[PDB]
This record gives C-alpha cells, structure tokens and sequence, in this order.
C-alpha cells in the first residue's frame, strides 16, 4: 500500500512535469514566519476574516479535510507550530482552479499560501487563501503520530521524519545548541581563545582509548583520528597563549551504549595560572549558570531508566558536594587500601584484585592497578553520584598526565564531575615538569608491551615543548552529549546525536 | 530580504552568562 | 652548544628538586594581566615608586641585563605586551634571597612576580620585585628575534613571533563574527556525522577507516552537505555547521587535507539571496575586523607587490559560458549541448589549442574547469562571483530556471581562489536520483572523482525537500586573506608535516 | 509625618515580600570599592562613557532627583566619600524594569548597582547603571545634613556625620 501509494504519487507528479504545472518551483516568496503569523493574528475575534490584509507563508500538509464541496481545511506547519489552511471556494482565485489545487494537493506535500488572516467561529486561528501553490509534494504515506514512529531504530536510521512528526526531538537539539553556545559566551567571555588543532595525527594522545586508524595519501602514511586535544593545548600554552578552549569532535573506536558513541563532542579548555581549586569554582559556576539559564531552574527532572522507571529531580544548586576517591572508597568497603604510586607493584595489584574478587566487581583483562580501581570507584562511588558531585584526588596511577598532588603522597591534583552516576567533566592541574611527564610516558609504553592496549604511546614532541617551559596550569574536559542527555531528559545518548551511527539495515 | 525568523536564543536580550567572582577589598587604614 | 646548555640546564634544574627548592610549583596568585598593569600605570611619571601597592604578574623571560652587582633588569612578556622587571637588592626580600634567585634564573624562564609599579628615570614602565619566583625553567636555549621549524615547534613560533598569535585571534574573530551573523538570522547551529558509510556533497578522494564495533569500513566525511538538507526536510528551516572535513589530496599553498568550513542552508531561499547575504556577511566581516572594506595583499608574499582587495558591496558577477566565450575569442556550444560527445571534443580541442593542461579522465566537466582556471579565475581579484555553471559539473545544484543545462550556482572567488561555494538546491529526487546513477556510472566505468549514489539522502528528498538554496564557505582561505597570509600554514596552528 | 512614612513604606516592602520580589537579597557581588573607583577613573573628561566598562558597586542612598522622566540622579554615599549615579532609561537592562525600580526605591535604602563609568557634561563622575537592585530599604525617613540622639543612634550620627 505504502510502496503502491508510492508509485501512483510518483507518477502524478510526473504527469505534473509533463503537463507544465512545475510541482518543483524554484522561488517562493515567503512574507512571513509562522510563528510570527500567529503571534501578530492570536488577537483575533472568533469569525474575523482581514480582507485588507494578504500574506504569504509556508510549511508542510499534515492533515486534509474535505467539508463538503466547496470547502477544505489544511493542517500546515512549520518551526514546532501549527496554522489551519481554511480553504473557501468562494474567496478562492476561481472555482476551477480551486478544485485543481484541492485535487493536486496530499497530507505531506510542502505547500506556499498566499492569503488572509482570519478566526473560525470555533475560534481557530486560520488564513483563508487567495492562491495555494505546490512547493514540494511527498512522494510516500507520510506516519501519523498515532501509528508512529516511536520505533527507535527507524527514528535514528531516518531522523528527518522524526523531526516532521516529533516536536520534542526538534526541542531536544535546540536545547543541545544552547548549551554549546552557553559554553563558547562563558569562556569568551573570560578571555579564552577558541582554537583549532588536528583532528589526525601521527601519535594519538591526551586519553585512554582505542584510536580510529586511516591512510594519508600525499603523506605516504597511517595517521589516527584524534582521541582528545589535550596536548595540542598544553603546546599553545607553551607558546604564550594563556587561555585556550575547544569544542570538537574526538573520535575514539571502542563501544557502543547508552553512554557511548564512537564520535561524540567534547569542550576542552586550558587555563595558565590556574590549579584545580580554581576549575571547580568555574565548573561550579559554568554549569549551575548554565542549567538555570536554560531551563529555568537549578533543578532538572531525569529518567535514568527511561520513562518506565522512576524520575528523580537532579538538584545543580552550587556549591557541588565534594568527595576524596581512596578516602570514600574506604569508607564505603569498611577497609583500608594500600598505598600506590607511579609504579605498578604486583603486591598492591593483587590486593586489589583480591578486594574486587571479595566484593563480586568485575574487571576483564588486563586487571591493572588503575583499571580494578576504576571498577571499584565505579561500583562503590559514582552510584552514589546523583546531583553534581566532584570526585577528588585520583591516585597518579590512574593520571599519567595530571601533576602530583601538594600535599598528598601518590595522589594528583585532579576532579570528575559526575551526575547521574556519569562523569560530564574530566579536570586536573597539569603535569608540567618534563622529567616527571617522560618518567610517566615510559610507564606507559612498558604497560603497553606488557598487555595494555589502552595504554598511552610515548609523544616524545610534547615532551620536548614541555622542557620550553609550560606555566603552573589547569585544564579541563566536558562530555558535551552527555551533559545535553541530562538536560533534556534523555538516558540514551543517541537521542542528543541528529544521526547517530547505525548498524546497516 | 528574506523573511525575518527569531534567532533560537529567544531574541528578548544578548546572552548574559553569570561568571565567576572575587570579594572586593578595602585598604588598611593604617597603612 | 645548545646540547650543552640543555646538559647543564637540565641537571642544574634536578639538583633544585634534591635540594627541595620546588623548580616547578603548584600554584602562583596572579593579580592582574600584564596588559591592564600597563594600561593601569603608564601615566606614571619618570622616577616614580608605590610602595603602598604590591601587585603579582608572571611571564616569560625574553631578555636578563645586569647593571652593577645589586641590580638586574628582567623584560618580562606575555599576552603580546612587556613589562620590565626593575630588581634591586635594595627593595627585594633580602639580599641573600636576591642573590639565590638571580643566579637561579635564565632567559625563557617562566616567572611570578610580587612587586610595586614604578617608572626608571629614563621612562620606562616597570614593577620591582620583593619577591620573584620561578614557576617554569626553559631548559633549552631560546631562540631570538626555517618555516618548516615555525609550523614542527609552533609554539617557539608563538613565543618569538607577535604576529602569529594575531593571525589567529584574527582567524577566531572571523568564525565568531560568522555564528553571531547567522544566530542573529534564525539559523540553529547542528552538528552532524564526521563518519560516514558514504562520503558526499563534494568531489573528492576520501579517508578511510576501520571501526571495531560496527566491523565495517567507514569515511571521514567530505562535507556534511547532505545531512543538512535531509534536516531541512525535517523541518528545520535554517541550519549552519561549523566544522572540519577531510579530503585526502594534496597538500600546497590553499589546500590542507583536513580544513575548516561554514555550511548553511535556508529554506524558501534561492541562489539570488545568498548572493546577497554572502555580500552583506563577507563585506561586513572585513569591515568589522579591519575597520574598512579594502584589505591589503601580497599574493607573492613581501617579497612581490602588494594589492588592496576592495570587499565594498556589491561584487562584480560574471557568467561562466559567457565570459569563457569573450576569454577565448570563440563562441562555444548553445548550453543545452553540454552534454553531448561533440561539446566534449570541442573543449578537449580548445584545451589542446590554447595549451591548457588536463590529466586523464579528460571529461567534460574536467576539461571545463581547466578552462575556467585558465582564462576565468585568474581575473578574480576583487570578491567576483562566477555564476551559473553547466549541470555536469553541478550534480547536487537545481537546473537554472531559464538557462537550459546550467544550472542556479555562484562561487566565489577572491585574489584567484575560491573561498565559497553554493547554489540552489536541487529538490526533485527523480532528477537527482538521474543524477547520481549517472555519477555511479561513471564511478564504474574507472572516474575516480565521481560521487557515489546515496540511497538514504535520495529517500529523503521523496519525502519532499521545500524550495531552499545551501552554501559552503572555506574558512582557511577566508582567514589567508584577512591576515596577509598566502600559505594556509600560516592559518593552521599545527599543519600536517612530512616527518 | 515620619509616623506616616514608616507605616507606608513598611507596608510597601512587606507587599515587595509577598509579590515575591526579595527585597532583602542574600548576596550582591561587589566588584570594587567607591573609593577606588573614583581613584579609578577621575581622570575622565566630561562626557566620556565607557560602555566596555561593567563594574558593581554598593552603598547607601543619600539623595534622589528626577530629571524628566527618564532620568533620575542618586547620591550614593559609603566609606566616607560618594559618587553619583546616573539612570538613564535609554542605558537600563529595560524601560519597564527602570520604571519599577526608581518607583520602589528612596533615600536611605541600600542599593547595589551594575553599571559603567562615566562623567557627566558638567564633570561629575557617575556610573551609568544596566540594573539597580535594592539591598536593604530604610523604612525610616532618612534626617538630612540632639548630642543625646547622637549617642542613643550611633548609626544614625555615623550616616549623617562624616567627622
Ligand atoms: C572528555 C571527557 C571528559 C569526561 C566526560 C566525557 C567522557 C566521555 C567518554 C566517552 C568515551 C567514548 O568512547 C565514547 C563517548 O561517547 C564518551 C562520552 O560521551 O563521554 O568527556
Ligand atoms: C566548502 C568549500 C566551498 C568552496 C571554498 C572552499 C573549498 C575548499 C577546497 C579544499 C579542498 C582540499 O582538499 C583541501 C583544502 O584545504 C580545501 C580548501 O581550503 O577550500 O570550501
Ligand atoms: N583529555 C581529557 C580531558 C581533559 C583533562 C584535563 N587536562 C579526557 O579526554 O578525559
Ligand atoms: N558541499 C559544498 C558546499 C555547499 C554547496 C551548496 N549546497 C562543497 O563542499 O563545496
């Protein structure tokens, strides 16, 4: 029926290009938005009908209802809103060409209206049209809202009927806009550069992922999809520039699920002269300011598991309850932990591995110090997570890039911001000494030759701009998507990616 | 000119970010 | 010599970390920018000295003077400005401290400073320490005052050269300035895929790579084109991307294998308005990061003559087919022969005539666009919109309403290169479908540079895409021409290098 | 009279409570003291206007002038010395939000105010404000310019007497 309304509708339109009638034009003059139309017209009385005044206006058929002979109510819209096309023979160019019109147009079809404002008794917001003109039909039986599509699969395989039949999905995107734009003023604003740096390069870095792999032909090499900016920055700030941020895609070819995507868009800023003390005030500030700003409140409703489970109301009201990982984790296995530092000692990994065994957390291969630490955080601290909460001082093992902490032996100075049991930010004070930065990268590449395939490569040129000098610094990291699932109420981040990647069909 | 369509920031004024901020001080009247 | 330096620079800078002195600290409290301590001061009068304000900066050292046994002169940068550091035993801490910080640094040394503003006698602005605290040592010895060395460490470019950070200032004033135009118009900024199962919406050879979960091959895309109109079937009117896209060619002075573009597509608009709009957005650009209209230029770099480009509204337009028939002296086929095996011989004939070169596949579009290289781009000086291309070499672009196989399309061109691209979008699926089998067809028959067939975008358009006209613009070169740059090197902070 | 003007103006602030308008706000973020700003930009000359300049200041109002009906001058005093403010509707967040705010405060209230340096064409120094807030409104009719009351109200001496 589909695939037959199809090839009728098909070869009507073809009729329509032999015939001469360009279902096809080019130039529609356009005098007016719909959403304008209806805040200069709601005023309206119930019956009015403006004579004086013509405009032209455009959109999409959704609905078409014959009232008799003579008369024909369209359903047009357009930006999220919705104007009723009322139709009258008799203020109609002519009679004949209004039956033409009427027997040419179908639900779907992109029509211009040209027209006067009006009100039905009923009190609906009309225009009645002198001339209707086919813009663009629709070749297929455009769903219904009843029928579909709430399959999810099909909405992200085809998001463009989504966005024709589902207003929230529209309001979804515009909210992820905001906030990208919310963050570009708030760093604009505090004397930030927003830069550019390579999205391919020779030694993928900055992460902990599996890098995407691609041949450059004028180069004559491999060359991998970058992971995280970050090391491009920190050289900036060698370079004298002070204040840098990012808003970009990374890439980074591991798996996909609720929270994953293997492209998906982070900010990355850096800051000279900061340490993390001073991030967690501007992640404070940043991301209350932004949530307020945005939907009107500190407080924001989310469905962790979907609309059939609970809600719970995420407060963002700063100041943000802050935690210490080994210090809680302790108190939340009722046992202390042994001391690690930079190196990997098969007594402290074995006491972990014990600890995870005991406690039925699970780890898969390679069962390192950092990895079984992650687990046991992730099983034990960030469940607790649900308002904004800083998780503080990650031991250096787990933070090859972040500077030792001040006043804590085998810690850094570094923050995760998690909500909803997610980590939404990444920080720390920047490892800047050289001498310490290699000493770690070597770490690194010994685990990496032992079994970490996660592991970091050695960037013996970010080494080298480090011994110029990098100034006492701070940097930072956002999950742009995941923040924008939480904002609008999503738990699966393909509803905030407009085409999110898809196993073929 | 094309016809006028609101921008999404709602259009009613420039967005005004709230930023971070220090406690103004007072000098030492003894110094 | 260097290698000595860093030798002994080096382990001098690991006994301050045995002796417990903390060569590289957490955290200095900055007070105020370089910049506004100038701007705070500078009405300060020779031999001036507050002692009552104690002020912290920090920076890099570019320059270390003694005078005398007690005193020492430090210029201090950052932010693009300079301060100097007037240090006299006498104001600082205490002599012995004076005596210890002064032998522990060297120029490039990163640097806080706790002092009061001052002026020397000869007039110089100035802050004296009591305190001075190294933050960050430079264990290497700093360059003063080839390219390949500026673009590999470009950070010692941005520490020694002041224009650089310029360039991309201006460059970031460029894409703001764009999204405030566009924002303020109604359009919604989007983002969409960088990784496509099928690359489109330009000609080009594309990347390649594998991605584990999917257990596919897939491409880093060309241009979001085609994901923008699918949207605007979806019903948003207005949207402009800008991003990165790949195209794995060549790397010279205009082209870098990833670049950065502005795509935007309004619907319910035709080629006629983005004329306009282009105008108003680039003459206004230029106008509000320059403060007038004409820019100067040196397409041969300082070497060569300089030019002023004149962006003052409106641009000149010309006709493809007819300024190519006044260029060649010869009239060419009627349009609606463009098609044809004998237009396509008779440009191979004029290419061959008039010594202009095309590398096989030696097609019609190919041979055009040599020919338009040749007698038309090259006179594109001013901002110059080429308009109205043929069909053939425009399979994305609508028919032009009144001109037979060309089609509504304009490019514009500034100082020979072309910084934007756009048309009216084709909308009828049918003709597009037609299109696209013909680019498939060509594809097998060994055309590299033809699309592939896009089956999902195709079905879209069934679904009805409105009337609406799409643009591209290349960011990069939009940036080459308002810093005075004539390799896009200059415009990227870290340029793909042969290693 | 003072009476009168106590029972008014309380009634007034109560109903600003019950309109839910906080008219004694928890935290204003003072960004520079009246004392450094007029340090700060005295240098001025008459008429100048930085509009790239947004600072906030506090301090307590000793005096209030309309000028037509779209300025209004206030004399706002605090840490010894003064400086002027200088509301112009045409330089206010909104017409209607310059309206309520001048029609809701007096002299004596606290007030925090958001605004530019500037001077005046007569070479007054001013901030020219975006947004007033009120801070804390004096419910008394402020005295202007015996001992006993000077040594029972402290404050009072503290307000009027600058010695
Ligand atoms: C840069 C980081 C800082 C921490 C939050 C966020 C983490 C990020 C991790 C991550 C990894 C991955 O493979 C795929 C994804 O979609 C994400 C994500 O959205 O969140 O962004
Ligand atoms: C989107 C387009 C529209 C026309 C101008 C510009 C073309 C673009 C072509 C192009 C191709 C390539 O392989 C490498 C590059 O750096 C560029 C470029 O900067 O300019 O941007
Ligand atoms: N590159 C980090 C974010 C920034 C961390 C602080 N330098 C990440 O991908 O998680
Ligand atoms: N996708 C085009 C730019 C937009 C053309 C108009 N839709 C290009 O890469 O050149």
């Amino acid at each position: 029926d589909p695939n037959q309304y199809y090839k009728i509708r098909s070869q009507a339109i073809h009729q329509l290009k032999v015939n001469g009638e360009d279902p096809y034009p080019h130039k529609f003059h356009v005098d007016i938005s719909l959403t304008d139309f209806i805040q200069k017209y709601s005023h309206l009385q119930p019956g009015d009908h403006l004579t004086d005044i013509t405009l032209k206006v455009a959109g999409r058929i959704h609905a078409k209802r014959a009232s008799g002979g003579k008369l024909i109510f369209y359903d047009l819209r357009g930006e999220g809103v919705k104007l009723q096309v009322m139709a009258n023979s008799r203020n109609y160019k002519s009679e004949e060409e209004f039956i033409h019109i009427n027997n040419k147009l179908r639900r779907g079809d992109i029509i211009g209206v040209q027209g006067n404002p009006g009100k039905t008794k009923k009190g609906e917001l009309s225009i009645i049209p002198y001339e209707i003109t086919l813009l663009s039909p629709c070749l297929h039986m455009l769903p219904h809202l009843h029928f579909g599509l709430k399959d999810k699969e099909t909405r992200y395989r085809q998001r463009y009927l989504d966005l024709i039949l589902n207003d929230f999905v529209r309001q979804k995107f515009i909210i992820r806009s905001k906030i990208i734009t919310y963050i570009r003023s708030f760093l604009d604003e505090l004397g930030f550069l927003e830069i550019e740096t390579p999205m391919m390069n020779i030694i993928p870095g900055g992460a902990v992922a599996k890098p995407f792999i691609t041949y450059h032909n004028e180069l004559d090499m491999n060359l991998y999809m970058r992971i995280a900016p970050e090391l491009y920055h920190k050289m900036l700030v060698v370079g004298g520039i002070d204040r840098v941020y990012e808003i970009g895609r990374q890439f980074r070819n591991e798996g996909i699920d609720l929270t994953h995507n293997p492209e998906f868009t982070t900010c990355e800023f850096y800051m000279a002269y900061a340490d993390y003390h001073d991030l967690m005030e501007i992640t404070e500030k940043m991301v209350s300011g932004m949530v307020k700003h945005i939907t009107g409140s500190y407080k924001v409703t989310y469905h962790p598991d979907g609309p059939e489970g609970q809600a719970y109301d995420v407060d963002f009201t700063p100041p943000f309850r802050r935690i210490n990982m080994v210090e809680e984790l302790e108190k939340a296995l009722g046992m202390k932990l042994p001391e690690t530092n930079l190196f990997e000692t098969e007594e402290t990994r074995k006491i972990l591995d014990d600890i995870c065994v005991a406690k039925a957390v699970e780890c898969p291969p390679p069962r390192t110090t950092a990895r079984l630490l992650d687990k046991l955080v992730g099983e034990f601290l960030e469940v607790t997570c649900i308002n904004p909460t800083f998780i503080c001082d990650h031991p250096q093992i787990m933070s090859p890039l972040a500077k030792w902490h001040r006043s804590k032996e085998g810690l850094t100075e570094r923050f995760e911001l998690f909500v909803m049991k997610k980590e939404i930010c990444n920080a720390y004070t920047e490892l800047n000494d050289p001498m310490r930065q290699r000493q770690l990268f070597e770490e690194q590449a010994k685990a990496k030759a032992a079994g970490d395939d996660e592991a970091m490569f050695i960037d013996e040129n970010f080494c080298t701009a480090l011994e110029y000098g990098l100034p006492p610094t701070a940097g930072w990291g956002m999950g742009i998507d995941r923040v924008a699932m939480f904002l609008t109420d999503s738990n699966n981040i393909k509803e905030v990616l407009l085409f999110p990647a898809m196993k073929p069909e | 000119p094309m016809y006028q369509v609101k921008p999404y920031h709602g259009g009613g004024a420039p967005l005004r970010v709230e930023l971070p901020t220090c406690m103004y001080r007072l000098p030492n009247v003894h110094g």
